[PDB]
């Protein structure tokens, strides 16, 4: 069911991603072990995901939320990196894309920052790094993220180092 | 997968030692996410 339609650079909707993938770039607290030493990224292409059932199972969702949050969603566009990103984008997010030894327990976890997110692209901690070289900061092969759209609903604010 | 701390329907992890961190979050249903857009990308080595 999944379809994947290009943007073109010159297209302000590739423009307004690229840039907040950009502008949310920080330096980490490991150095750059996990997901490479970096300070921006080279934009490679910008697909926008269509599915219809996909998307019908997320406003479905989204609306029960929303009428248990005095019609709020509190809908976020939130930044996903993983080794799962093609099941993702063909069958959606499930149980089986949760960071189970996550710090706020087994769920599925986004970032505001695209550099956070970019350091699971190869796994938890980076894993091996690329398939092709096994490098964590390899500035050669491609990577992927997921740009989403994120019902918050209430949030349970947890204060954490 | 876990459930959402009751009267909740997700987590925000808030960054309190590195001042320059953005916010975090969890979702515990599938559901309440729909990946938008797929972006293709390299890290670039600093000069
Ligand atoms: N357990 C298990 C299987 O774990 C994963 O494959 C997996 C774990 C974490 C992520 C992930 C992806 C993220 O983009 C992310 C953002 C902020 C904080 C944590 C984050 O973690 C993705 C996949
Ligand atoms: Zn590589």
């Amino acid at each position: 069911g999944t379809i994947l339609i290009d943007l073109s650079p010159d297209d302000k909707e590739f423009q307004s991603v690229e840039e907040e993938m950009q502008s949310t770039v920080r330096e980490h607290r490991d150095g750059g072990h996990a997901g490479g030493i970096f300070n921006r990224y080279n934009i490679l292409k910008i697909q926008k995901v269509c599915n219809k059932k996909l998307w019908e199972r997320y406003t479905h969702r989204r609306k029960e939320v929303s009428e248990e949050n005095h019609n709020h969603a509190n809908e976020r566009m939130l930044f996903h990196g993983s080794p799962f990103v093609n099941a993702i984008i063909h069958k959606g997010f499930d149980e089986r894309h949760a960071y189970i030894g996550g710090m706020f327990g087994a769920g599925i976890y986004f970032a505001e920052n695209s550099s956070k997110s970019n350091q699971y692209v190869y796994g938890i901690g980076g894993g091996t790094g690329c398939p092709v070289h096994k490098d964590r900061s390899c500035y050669i092969c491609h990577r992927q993220l997921l740009f989403c759209r994120v019902t918050l609903g209430k949030s349970f604010l947890q204060f954490s180092a | 997968m876990a459930h959402s701390p009751p009267g909740h329907h997700s987590v925000t992890g808030r960054p309190s030692v590195n001042g320059l961190a953005l916010a975090e979050y969890v979702i515990y249903r599938g559901e309440q996410a729909y990946p938008e857009y797929l972006i293709t990308y390299q890290i670039m080595r600093p000069e």
